């Protein structure tokens, strides 16, 4: 979808600015326009690219580099706390294609510019990407993700340090990834929805779920730091940081924030739940004939292997807030389905205390 | 200046008292009843370290502009689902009029702002409660002057209601914005003029693009007005 001498003007502005290392304007210009009249300035890829870099060099370690961009802080806040609001919003944006809004046009054309940034993981103006590859410290999203093995130090390096009980780990998987990791799982759940609607392997087989041998590891690698019973002793080998200096905390900023266990184990069981969901979305795709060949997935006992490490595990809190899900509907369809699997387990297992929550699961499921 | 922002809540939030209640409520929500810890919105407040017993911003007191304190808070998604507990839709208005004051005063610190949740749900739920006119009218209490470094703020958490916040405080209504960009300018009052423009630029009133006499004014006046000169010219080019 190409763009018009109206978006055309916008887009070289926009990556005028960022040649010139202003990201505070660039933020300002998508910020101060949201909630006005139907326009909807939208962002290029190539600035949501820098957006997503943006999005990583928290407060939490790279305090000077921050303060010394922009002096004044006019808005009282921190680039990557913007760069996510703007990120999220036009997400939020993007799940609604309503011809009610802004436009049925710029909607098409966002659609478009959010699929050629996750494509990576216009022959009209000199993008601030041809001669940048570092912003601000931090090199890229999809040059640093593009390296080999490294999407999958992403995902395994967010879901160990989500229950952390250390301030720098579990801050970086607080405050970089684990908004980050929703984020694009937000756009690969659509992305491979504009691609079964137009293709007479799909982007959340490839490049995405194939990072990834067996069925089993799946399992183990969901529930990367629970009290589960670790049958293999040979478990994922420790996480280095995608960023240098991301597990270290600067002297000069202090936390506020008081996140009891209990909220730890919140986010991060909901943040482990989308990935499963993520998961099923494609599996459950796959009809009665063969199984896919690229990801080399059963579909079929994949649930046992996800049932089997709820039923073995050795916290009643971490349970609960598997199950105890905020939205009932949202999240359907695999649920009830790691209902029965794990009910229908530890039965075959004891002929304690947690085969009441699964009935109850499954007695609630009943609308 | 540094973090001299409102500053409701004064001192540590207490945690275990806190989490004791944070417990008892993931399978209460997913299947209000325990209230005999705190009894009243007041108390749940004061438990948040929220007040000495206190809601307006007395500036006379210098209240708008506080100190860090480094003091901690619980997180603010579970503020804002304690707090929508002792809401009483069916009661009387003596007490929702306080249920809205601690609601706003606790959602325009700095440190409930700079700690907030990248989606907001639980802001646009607790607003949509009240009446836009009402939330408005009854408003945020502070001064008509130092209105706009905390309407940025208001803005920036709700951005809709701009033009349903301008009315309020000028009342075309073009004639009282351009004398109130004066008194502003007569005055060396910048930064409460730089916070005026980021405030009314965008509305049905300031449009962008290149066309307000403004930039002219700025242009004669000439380190913190020269980001009024970016800001301008960045707005004119639009």
């Amino acid at each position: 979808v190409e763009l018009t001498e109206k978006h055309l003007l916008a887009f070289e502005m926009l990556n005028s600015m960022c040649l010139l290392e202003n990201y505070d304007h660039v933020l300002l210009f998508l910020e101060c326009q949201f909630g006005k009249s139907h326009n909807l300035a939208v962002i290029p890829f190539d600035i949501i690219l820098v957006l997503f870099t943006l999005s990583t060099l928290s407060e939490y370690y790279k305090e000077p580099i921050l303060r010394a961009n922009d002096p004044y802080n006019t808005s009282r806040e921190t680039l990557s706390r913007r760069a996510l609001k703007l990120l999220q919003k036009y997400l939020a944006i993007l799940k609604e294609f309503d011809s009610e809004q802004y436009n049925l046009y710029d909607l098409e054309l966002l659609r478009c510019q959010f699929f050629l940034a996750i494509d990576t993981l216009y022959r009209s103006y000199i993008s601030c990407l041809e001669q940048r590859n570092t912003i601000l410290g931090n090199r890229l999203l999809n040059l640093k993700l593009n390296e080999p093995g490294e999407f999958i130090n992403m995902i395994l390096w967010t879901l160990s340090n989500s229950l952390q009980e250390s301030t720098p780990l579990f801050l970086s998987s607080h405050e970089i990834w684990m908004p980050l990791l929703e984020i694009l799982i937000d756009l690969f759940s659509c992305r491979q929805d504009y691609f079964i609607q137009h293709e007479v392997e799909s982007p959340l087989a490839v490049f995405f779920e194939s990072l990834r041998n067996f069925a089993n590891r799946f399992s183990e690698y969901v529930f990367l730091n629970c009290d589960y019973k670790l049958p293999s002793d040979n478990y994922a080998t420790p996480v280095h940081p995608v960023y240098n200096g991301e597990n270290t905390i600067v002297d000069t900023y202090i936390p506020t924030i008081k996140c009891s266990p209990l909220y730890k184990s919140q986010k991060s069981l909901a943040l482990r739940r989308k990935l499963i969901g993520s998961c099923f979305k494609l599996l459950l795709r796959v009809p009665d004939g063969h199984r896919l060949i690229t990801p080399r997935i059963v579909a079929d006992d994949v649930i046992q292997g996800i049932s089997r490490t709820l039923a073995s595990f050795n916290d009643i809190l971490q349970f609960k807030k598997f199950f105890m899900t905020e939205n009932l509907s949202q999240e359907s369809y695999f649920i009830p389905l790691l209902a029965e699997g794990t009910l229908s387990e530890i039965l075959k297992d004891t002929q304690g205390t947690e085969a009441i929550l699964d009935a109850k699961e499954q007695l609630e499921m009943l609308h | 200046d540094k973090y001299k922002d409102w500053h409701f809540i004064s001192k540590n939030c207490h945690y275990e008292q806190l989490m004791d209640l944070e417990m008892k409520d993931t399978a209460y929500s997913f299947l209000e009843f325990v209230h005999l810890k705190c009894p009243s919105i007041t108390n749940l407040l004061v438990l948040f370290g929220v007040n000495q017993e206190k809601l307006k911003i007395n500036y006379e007191k210098k209240e708008n502009s506080r100190y860090d304190n480094l003091c901690t808070i619980f997180p603010v998604n579970k503020m804002l689902k304690f707090l929508m507990y002792f809401y009483s839709d069916d009661d009387n208005d003596d007490v929702r009029e306080f249920f809205l004051k601690a609601f706003i005063c606790l959602i325009l610190d700095r440190k409930v702002f700079n700690a907030m949740e990248s989606d907001h749900r639980l802001c646009f739920k607790v607003l949509e409660l009240f009446n836009e006119a009402h939330f408005i009218n009854s408003y945020f209490e502070i001064v008509d002057k130092n209105d706009f470094f905390l309407h940025y703020r208001l803005l920036q958490i709700f951005p809709h209601l701009q033009s349903a916040l301008l009315r309020r405080r000028f009342s075309t209504i073009q004639q009282n914005i351009i004398k109130e960009f004066n008194e502003f300018f007569d005055c060396k009052n910048y930064k409460n003029l730089l916070y005026f423009i980021l405030t009314m630029y965008g509305s049905k009133f300031i449009p962008f693009g290149p066309k307000e006499y403004f930039k002219d004014c700025i242009l004669d006046i000439s380190v913190e007005i020269s980001i009024l000169k970016g800001i301008l010219n960045l707005f004119s080019k639009i």
